[PDB]
């Protein structure tokens, strides 16, 4: 039934047919009597005599598939011995076809080939250097990939084998050199695949080569004589080494050379007019390099990648080669994602640089700066926004005079991200001109790519402006209603046409968050019906926009939206169970938003969601096990369901009973939900090798414990899951967790974040358990104290900050105050980082406040350090370390000094300390530190202490600012867009209503004494009465 | 990881 295909292969007069049958014959080898030997020989003659290689290869592959099958038992024992013979033949063409046939056998993966590893090692050790056929040398390198996989299959790596295999690696490098010299780009790529497979190998096979392979790929990548496609192979290889063997790169300190190599390739000339008008190649060297810098920034420490880029920013930005100006800007835009914190600290350099880019004559440079700004905004959202007064005029001017479509898109996109995060009070100055400009722009531009960018920017105005968007609400929906007609009719629409509708659905729902239910009522019903139309549509992008609309609806209507659950939850369920492979990115994005919608619905529906809890947790749990890209988000939504249940049971955030629970402060039904998700959370952290998975779980557990207490991790006196959680978290601190193991080493920002989120488990358990935390804290304490000594500035900062917060959780029930206080004083006194000393001073005051032993010996040294730290922040104030840090250091130092005066007034000489305190008041940030200062003011004035009594005018002025700031906060609280309450606690001036009343009561007393000084101030006269 | 600091319109 099968032999037919072979005969066509031998005989067909037309030559292509011989080949076409060979392709089919190989496929049909497995299914398909005494003369199986006659068919073997006919193939071998054809495979060494046929004229043209393609037919030769066609014959050879059929032979190999036969050999693997005819190796159930010893059915063809001479095949491998004959091929080994022919590969040593004097005729180079005979050797070439022999190695080709051996390669096909190796491609069969027949388990019996492992019987021959030493044969292959000996043969390929010779044929790899064959001086007659470069093709034969390349096939031998290709063959070596399979031989290595065989030696690793063995129980124990044969040491003799791996020494032979590693000895061959320089030979493969010699082949790579040869193929590049002869221009055989087909084989150059194949050798690059061989180099890529070495990355995955066990270190015993590769020797110490991997670092030198990287060095060599960089030599190839930077050399512009080499063909473009070959250089891409080299950039990709180094990018591949960052993923699979960054430990080797670190050992060679290759990060900076990689960064600089990628920087030089990125500066090469590109097609300017294509960049400017062609709406999105990453197979040209300069673009591939940007992927290299991006991956380098994610995998390595900012000292290895970010610092080299910033050191070259001044010379490249002023270069007369616009492509060097363009490069450094795009280098920054790709650095920000993996090194956000490092990038933020360089804003004193980067913000002016982006401004210079916007001012450039060359549009390619202007486009780069805008891409940089976009990237910065996405990543460090409000930080970029604060510089709007410089940006907005510059970006508007570019929009007004743009000559290319891609500059217009990125200028609108840059405006979108800036406005999205501008403070509510600052947007008010601009809101009317922006609004009229955006709608003037929406009218002019008919390209759906440009209209989508404008609609998003308009939605960002509403988001920032909150209630201040009401005057524009009706006219905006009137206009935008046109882009959401015929939602169901998705045929005859382009991809950009789909996106313009989807963005309109999403940003109209953002307007409901800005102007709330009352001003949204006019259009609620038609818009919700259209959103359901989108959910049923065959466009995943369109369904995704529908779920986004509903999620924001949940925020607007709360329980009032509950009658819609019965229809919507089944549409969400269908979305979450979709098959995820075409991967179909639209479905991944749709699944993410549907999951957000399901979480938002659960929170809002309250009691009405209970009948959906079990089913929702069933669907979500399945996605954690089987979904390819939704595990973290799916697990997060389970915890959101838990939050919905616990709030429905009227467990109020932060109102849980402290200490290890002997039983449960939650009813049996809610406890069963918690235990379910608590079980899945531990299962996805234990022996988990995805660090993003471990981070996500630790974040969810931290947030849930802070909100609802130890019942999240423990109940009924059983601490099995608590011990597991700390066992895992302690592993991450030691650097010994599975996600880590694939001591002083320099760490990436992701690696450091992993450290911080594990510390956050301890910080949250200490507030949960108070004195009951001491037992659990005993193992981590030595590790964390050791981390306070790291060569890493962020690690020292994380540990000291976490020790300070742990102190706050344990309060006076902490049996280690003396030991912790001693460590933090060393940090306060000797650390070279202002940020580290900043966090240290907070813990020092807390520890002193909670100490019950004699601290008279440490007051004087600590106070001297506290005045010196006021000295290093003073100089910095006048002209690594940001202004935010400096201002926080003043707040924390003053809080620490106040806590000490409060604790042991007799030990502190007030005549000099009170003015130092006053001179740094009012605060600019860290208003939590007012709490001890208000308390100190209360006590000093109650004792009619002379030092404060003479300072009444400064004290009155401080409270004028405090109450002025407090009312501004209350106005912002009511007018803001729904759900932007990220920093609600941080802008609070008072830590409690009780202390706020004491300050008011103190202010009234101050009015009688000092004869109405208090009421002279309009702010305080209002609060006094 | 302590006092010094370490979602939006989109979904």
């Amino acid at each position: 039934a099968l032999p037919a295909l072979i005969h066509i292969l031998q005989n067909s007069s037309n030559d292509g047919i011989k080949q076409l049958a060979g392709v089919e014959a190989r496929k049909q080898v497995s299914k398909h009597a005494a003369t199986q030997t006659s068919v073997k020989q006919s193939l071998l003659n054809s495979a060494f005599n046929e004229g043209k290689d393609a037919v030769r290869h066609a014959n050879a592959r059929v032979i190999a598939s036969i050999g693997s099958e005819e190796l159930d038992e010893k059915k063809w024992p001479e095949l491998i011995p004959n091929l080994l013979q022919a590969a040593c033949d004097s005729n180079p063409k005979i050797r070439e076809t022999a190695i080709f046939i051996i390669l096909s056998l190796l491609e069969s993966f027949n388990a019996n080939l492992a019987l021959h590893i030493d044969d292959f090692l000996n043969l390929f050790a010779q044929t790899i250097n064959d001086s007659a056929s470069l093709e034969t040398r390349s096939l031998s390198a290709q063959a070596l990939s399979y031989v290595s996989s065989l030696i690793e299959e063995e129980g124990e790596i044969n040491p003799q084998y791996a020494a032979k295999f590693a000895s061959l690696i320089p030979s493969v490098v010699q082949v790579l050199d040869a193929t590049i010299r002869e221009g055989d780009t087909t084989n150059t790529k194949l050798i690059f695949n061989c180099l890529n497979d070495f990355l995955l190998l066990d270190s015993q096979l590769t020797g110490n080569t991997i670092a030198d392979l990287v060095k060599l790929a960089l030599q190839i990548a930077v050399n512009s004589d080499v063909d473009e496609d070959i250089r891409v192979f080299a950039v990709q290889f180094v990018t591949s080494a960052l993923v699979y063997r960054k430990s080797k790169i670190n050992q060679a300190k290759l990060g900076p050379e990689i960064t600089l190599a990628a920087l030089k390739v990125a500066s090469e000339e590109i097609d300017v007019e294509d960049e400017l008008t062609n709406e999105d190649e990453e197979n040209t060297p300069a673009l591939t390099a940007l992927r290299l810098i991006s991956n380098a920034s994610g995998e390595l420490s900012p000292s290895q990648v970010g610092v080299p880029i910033i050191e070259h920013l001044p010379t490249m930005l002023s270069s007369s080669n616009p492509f060097e100006r363009r490069s450094i800007l795009l280098a920054i835009s790709v650095l920000v994602t993996g090194s956000p914190d490092y990038t933020l600290s360089q804003f004193d350099k980067i913000i002016p640089a982006t401004v210079t880019g916007l001012k450039d004559s060359e549009a390619v440079v202007q486009l780069a700066a805008l891409k940089c700004i976009v990237q910065l905004s996405t990543n460090l959202q409000d930080e970029v926004a604060r510089y709007h007064e410089q940006y907005l005029p510059l970006v508007i001017d570019i929009i007004d005079s743009a000559k290319h479509v891609v500059i217009y898109k990125y200028a609108t996109l840059a405006l979108d991200g800036l406005l999205e995060f501008i403070a509510h009070n600052d947007i008010i100055k601009y809101l009317d001109p922006l609004m009229n400009k955006l709608f003037q722009m929406l009218e002019t531009q008919q390209s759906p790519k440009l209209r989508a960018a404008i609609v998003s920017a308009i939605g960002s105005c509403a988001f920032a402006a909150g209630s201040g968007f009401v005057p524009y609400f009706k006219t905006s929906v009137q206009y935008l209603q046109q882009f959401i007609q015929n939602v169901s009719q998705i045929e005859g629409l382009s991809e950009d046409d789909i996106e313009l509708k989807a963005l309109t659905f999403e940003n109209i729902s953002t307007m409901g968050r800005a102007v709330k239910s009352a001003a949204f009522a006019e259009y609620a019903e038609p818009l919700v019906n259209a959103a359901y139309e989108a959910i049923k549509t065959d466009s995943a992008r369109l369904r995704e926009s529908g779920y986004a609309f509903i999620a924001n609806m949940a925020k607007v209507y709360g329980k009032d939206f509950a009658p819609f659950l019965q229809t919507i939850i089944p549409e969400i369920f269908k979305t979450l169970e979709q098959e995820e492979y075409q991967v179909n990115t639209g479905i991944a994005y749709e699944k993410e938003v549907a999951a957000a919608a399901l979480s938002e619905l659960a929170i809002a529906s309250k009691e009405h969601f209970l009948e959906y809890v079990e089913p929702s947790l069933k669907v979500l749990a399945e996605q954690v096990n089987e979904s390819y890209g939704l595990k973290e988000t799916a697990l997060h939504s389970m915890w959101a369901i838990v939050k919905a249940v616990l709030l429905t049971a009227n467990l109020k955030e932060g109102e849980y009973p402290k200490g290890v629970p002997s039983g449960s402060y939650v009813d049996a039904s809610a406890l069963a939900v918690i235990q379910t998700v608590r079980e899945v959370s531990l299962n996805n952290v234990i022996e988990e090798v995805e660090t993003s998975m471990v981070i996500s779980v630790f974040q969810d557990l931290s947030e849930m414990l802070r909100l609802f207490g130890p019942i999240i991790i423990m109940d009924n006196g059983d601490s099995t899951h608590l011990d597991q959680l700390c066992r895992e978290a302690l592993s991450v601190l030691k650097g010994e967790h599975a996600c880590q193991t694939i001591e002083d080493l320099d760490a990436s920002e992701t690696e450091a974040t992993l450290l911080d989120v594990a510390l956050d488990i301890y910080v949250a358990l200490s507030t949960n358990l108070v004195g009951g935390f001491a037992q659990v804290f005993t193992t981590a304490k030595p590790v964390i104290l050791q981390l306070c000594q790291s060569k890493s500035k962020n690690k020292r900062s994380f540990a000291v900050g976490a020790l300070s917060e742990i102190a706050l959780g344990m309060r006076d029930e902490n049996p280690f105050i003396q030991e912790l206080l001693e460590a933090l004083i060393i940090s306060l006194t000797n650390d070279k980082s202002l940020e580290v000393r900043c966090n240290a001073s907070y813990g020092v005051g807390l520890l002193i406040e909670y100490s019950s032993f004699d601290v008279s010996a440490i007051y004087s040294p600590v106070l001297k350090s506290l005045y010196e730290i006021l000295s290093v922040a003073d100089e910095k104030n006048l002209a690594e370390a940001t202004k935010e840090i400096v201002d926080r250091t003043f707040s924390n130092v003053c809080g620490c000094v106040a806590r000490m005066i409060l604790k042991h007034q007799n030990l502190v000489p007030l005549e000099h300390t009170i003015p130092a305190l006053l001179s740094h008041l009012p605060f600019n940030t860290a208003f939590e530190e007012y709490d001890p200062i208000f308390k100190l003011f209360l006590k000093l004035f109650q004792e009619q202490n002379s030092t404060i009594i003479n300072e009444a005018p400064k004290v009155i002025a401080i409270f004028a600012t405090v109450f002025e700031k407090e009312s501004e906060r209350i106005e912002l609280e009511t007018n803001s867009t729904l759900g932007r309450e990220e920093n609600l606690e941080k802008r609070k001036q008072f830590q409690s209503e009780e202390i706020k009343q004491q300050v008011i009561e103190l202010l009234k007393h101050l009015n009688q004494q000092f004869n109405g000084a208090v009421a002279q101030n309009p702010v305080l006269a209002q609060v006094i009465a | 990881g302590g006092k010094a600091p370490r979602a939006s319109k989109a979904a």
